[PDB]
RNA sequence: AAAACUUUCAGCAACGGAUCUCUUGGCUCUCGCAUCGAUGAAGAACGCAGCGAAAUGCGAUACGUAAUGUGAAUUGCAGAAGAAUCAUCGAAUCUUUGAACGCACUGCGCCUUUGGGACCAAAGGCAUGCCUGUUUGAGUGUCAUU
RNA sequence: GCAGAUCUUGGUGGAAGUAGC
RNA sequence: AGAGCAUAGCUGUUGGGACCCGAAAGAUGGUGAACCAUCUAGUAGCUGGUUC
RNA sequence: UUUCAAUGGCCCGUCUUGAAACACGGACCAAGGAGUCUAGCAUCUAUGCGAGUGUUUGGGUGAUGAAAACCCAUCCGCGAA
RNA sequence: UUGACCUCAAAUCAGGUAGGACUACGCGCUGAACAAUAAGCGCAGGAAAAGAAAAUAACCAUGAUUCCCUCAGUAACGGUGAAGCGGGAAAAGCUCAAAUUUGAAAUCUGGCAACAUUUCUUUUGUUGUCCGAGUUGUAAUUUCAAGAAGCUGCUUUGAGUGUAGACGAUCGGUCUAAGUUCCUUGGAACAGGACGUCAGAGAGGGUGAGAACCCCGUCUUUGGUCGAUUGGAUAUGCCAUAUAAAGCGCUUUCGAAGAGUCGAGUUGUUUGCAGCUCUAAAUGGGUGGUCAUCUAAAGCUAAAUAUUGGCGAGAGACCGAUAGCGAACAAGUAGAGUGAUCGAAAGAUGAAAAGAACUUUGAAAAGAGAGUUAAAUA
């Protein structure tokens, strides 16, 4: 049982081509969703900062975005992560606020029945 | 080699060919007509988003971005939007 | 050598009539070819076989179009009138019923659908 | 240089295509040039050969001697020219074959399909 | 003699006393495809026949298994 | 000692098929795509060409028809002049068999319909399990029921 | 990169016009 | 008052089918004690060979 | 080059045996035919950098094959203690 | 009794569906040698499986799964041999059971009738009615991330039908630059010299020897053009059953949580899994370190990943007829075997067949003259 990496330049170009069709389908929105900033859970890397999965419910409510719409404007949700330190709430709320600063939202046509 | 591959190689039927290989050609843009019109058909999406004033990824680039030329108390506060750096974003 | 466009411009009984005697010279060409034939006749039998196929094709296709017209917009139709793509396709979930959504998921995608956002 | 991945550059595959081609693909492989004054009259460069087309042989032992094309022998890529023959042992004539890209077409056989082909490729009569 | 012609496989390997073909395990439904007989598979698989039907689905997949008459 | 015979070397002719040149083949890697069958698949057998030895192709509409094109060739001959041992292809055709399906496996049937010129023939179907439903009847049912 | 491997494959002799049929 | 790290080569060594050839196998699964196919590149201190 | 004249020279390989003796293998010719491919370790040398070092998991990119080349983000390995 | 309801059957009762084939990748059961190994058996897809924590961890804590790199040949075991961490690819979340709609089974298949609709007279729907299914529970609702209910005051909205254009995707036709000028050798000029031309085209092949300019192509094409077939958006017409339905907010009212399962003893298999013996709980239960985390015994789910098969495609410091496939060809073919199985040898006339007329000898087979060819030393 042996594996060869001859398709390594083939697979990389397939991935790039897979990104370009995604960009074609969804033009204005970025090819990647926003991710939060979290700290690795170990004494070795705890002083580091990296990306998370999504923004917890305290990070959404504090920033001012409901949890239902957040999934629609590209902000992802992590029901499992929680905020134990306020610096973790702060680094990710401002991460949301800077995102909503640059976020153009296209209006959608809405059904308007004659009566009500 | 295989029987199924070999009987139709000897036979007289034409091979079910498909001239599908268009290497190096990118996916043409549908969706937003504005960006399609300002979409360079040759540049990569990281190059075209940048040229159009759009962020391809709000998350950190995991690599080395191209250098073509030799380049020389707050939870209540709100970020007062971001002015568009290009005409096309203003469009 | 007859042509099909004028063959389809008549009723059924004469095509069956025109099929029957065309069979007749087919054996006459056959019985003459086994007792000694010429090159011209050796192709006439080939032409005869091709033309009876043309008659059979014309009459059969009108028979099917008769069934489709007869069974148009009927709930059930004979197994040979139906589609023949692949057994897998005929056992697949139809486009409509694969589009079925619960009223929970209908409310979700009406009030909070995906948007067309963009970043600067 | 070829750039399309739809085309191939293989001696094995291109020869497989050449000698595996059927007649409706061989009718384009057997084309012929046109005489210079006729080439500019219709503004077209080369046209496929056809029976009853008046041509002049340009290469080979039969260079210069003109004629028509009695019948195009597609399965071996040959043109049969009347009066361009060979004396067999038995005194008969086994007409030699000339390839379609050697002769030059002087007078075409004007069919209705040929006229459309001329005007289809930006030409005129 | 101990073998006759098998009506399903067509190879003279149909035992009389056993009433079973050894070349293809007649009259059972599932045929006798033993892995260690690799050379026996390449003798007795698709493409050693004609695949008159399977050569029709291969062609019809290109246009999408469509049906009807042209305009 | 010459011939004969034996021996070496050269010329020439056989024998053999190496070498050299290629090459509609093999192998290897990458790439794109999703498609069999009870609407009878894969497989097998028997057939079929103006004549085929294999070989492909095709199914009594047999080396295929319809349709869309191309526009004059097939070619060892024949053969017609919308030709074509052509292409495309969405329509029909698709022999006996085979999961193989009336019972059997050659034969023997059954049922219904069509008809022949009461009987017979042909056609259609007549395989099992399971699912949803319809009708029919029955259980030693549970009742119901004055 | 061959002289061997009772080496693989093909070819070819003596034996031999012998055993013989 | 640190001298390594990385690439390439050479020779050496340990595994991997392991310079090449050769020991009854055995096991699984089949076919009509026999036979077949694979696992298998099963096993060797030994034998024969290993090229200017 | 063939041949002759004079002088000479025990069949080659293996194995055996100090050595032979041997016993093997060899009818002849052509072609095929056996330290190779790979991971690990250590050594020597060559090169680049040097308290550093290593782009090729991946991303960016590459219009003239685009499986090459070119570029660097976050780690990480081995050193340094 | 009637007749309901329950069971029991049958029917050529209508509508269905299953089987076999392939098997490179994939999911199971099972298995000896030499190791979840071959095999054997079972079941699938364009991927399969897995999957939104009864998951880690002891941190400033992370956060579905899958693959890659490292962690690492490390811990542990006794040479076998990982997992968190980290860094990348990709990302998407969800549906039930447990609630009285109870001021109204609100749900659904089937028959029939019209209306439509189409890759399509071959598809797929709606409306109406009738009958069944169903109260031993079909819809809405809610899934622990919560949520139900009352309240408040802000923000919201189509499972329609066209037309029109733009954009894309797949199939098809189509548009496309220049020497065959002179001289020499040759059977042949594609060669050698000379004079030119084109080039977004000097890839490759053919053509009677090495052809950018004779022919097919190639480049333009990361495209014009003409058709059809569809996809997600935009624009706009019509229709909207909204008395409705959501999000956030506030709560003097609430908050259901999957059993022969977990767990124990015991026995097999290779820690889990399986049989047997027993067999539970409700701040409980599992797992880690009095704490932390998680919430099993029900369900689905893209993409990242695999691919010795199938439909095609492009290449190669690969083999070049004892090689490379067993097969460059009549190749799993002849042929061998009762049988399962086994299984080859075999490429090159020449530019053109011009394949040797004819005379002659011979019963012919063939030979000798003679002919073709550049050459029959083809
Ligand atoms: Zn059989």
């Amino acid at each position: 049982y042996v594996k060869t990496w001859f398709n390594q330049p083939g697979r990389k170009l397939r991935r790039r081509q897979a990104r370009q069709t995604k960009a074609a389908k969804i033009a204005p929105r970025p090819v990647e969703a926003i991710r939060p900033a979290v700290k690795p859970p170990t004494i070795r890397y705890n002083m580091k900062v990296r990306a998370g999965r999504g923004f917890t419910l305290e990070e959404l409510k504090a920033a001012g975005v409901s949890r239902r719409v957040a999934s629609t404007i590209g902000i992802p949700v992590d029901h499992r992560r929680r905020n134990r330190s306020e610096e973790s709430l702060q680094r990710n709320v401002e991460r949301i606020k800077v995102y909503l600063a640059h976020l153009i939202v296209f209006p959608r046509k809405a059904g308007q029945p004659k009566k009500g | 080699a295989n029987p199924r591959q070999r009987n139709k190689q000897r036979s007289g039927k034409p091979r079910l060919t498909r001239r599908n290989a268009n290497k190096k050609a990118k996916a043409k843009i549908y969706g937003n007509f504005v960006i399609q019109q300002n979409w360079d058909k040759h540049a990569t999406l990281r190059q075209n988003y940048a040229r159009l004033g759009l962020l391809a990824t709000p998350n950190y680039v995991t690599g080395g971005v191209e250098k073509l030329y030799p380049d020389p108390d707050v939870l209540d506060k709100e970020i007062s939007i971001a002015p568009a750096k290009t005409e096309v974003v203003r469009q | 050598a007859l042509k099909t466009f004028e063959l389809r411009k008549q009723s059924q009984e004469n095509l069956a009539e025109q099929l029957q005697e065309l069979r007749q010279e087919l054996a006459s060409l056959r019985v003459q070819k086994i007792a000694g034939g010429s090159g011209s006749k050796l192709s006439k039998i080939k032409t005869t076989r091709k033309d009876i196929a043309r008659i059979l094709t014309v009459i059969n296709e009108s028979n099917r179009l008769a069934a489709r017209e007869a069974y148009k917009n009927k709930k059930y139709i004979p197994l040979d009138l139906r589609q023949k793509k692949t057994r897998a396709i005929r056992r697949a979930l139809t486009p409509y019923e694969q589009s079925r959504k619960t009223l929970k998921q209908i409310k979700k995608e009406r009030y909070f659908p995906l948007r067309k956002y963009a970043l600067k | 240089m070829k750039f399309s991945r739809d085309v191939t550059s293989s001696r094995r595959k291109q020869r497989k295509a050449h000698f595996g081609a059927p007649s409706s693909v061989r009718r384009v492989l057997m084309s012929a040039p046109l005489s210079k004054e006729l080439r500019e009259q219709y503004k077209i460069r080369s046209l496929p050969v056809r029976r009853d087309d008046q041509i002049t042989v340009i290469r080979g032992s039969n260079k210069g001697r003109e004629g028509k094309i009695t019948s195009v022998y597609r399965k071996k890529f040959l043109l049969l020219i009347e009066r361009v023959t060979r004396e067999k042992a038995n005194g008969a004539s086994a007409p030699v074959g000339i390839d379609a890209s050697k002769v030059v077409i002087t007078k075409l056989h004007l069919d209705k399909d040929r006229k459309d082909l001329i005007v289809r490729k930006g030409g005129k009569v | 003699k101990s073998h006759t012609i098998c009506r399903r496989c067509g190879k003279r390997s149909f035992h009389i006393q056993k009433s079973t073909c050894a070349c293809c395990g007649y009259p059972a439904a599932k045929t006798r495809s033993y892995n260690w007989g690799a050379k026996a598979k390449r003798r007795r698989t698709t493409g050693t026949g004609r695949m008159s039907y399977l050569k029709k689905v291969h062609r019809s997949f290109k246009n999408g298994f469509r049906s009807g008459k042209p305009a």
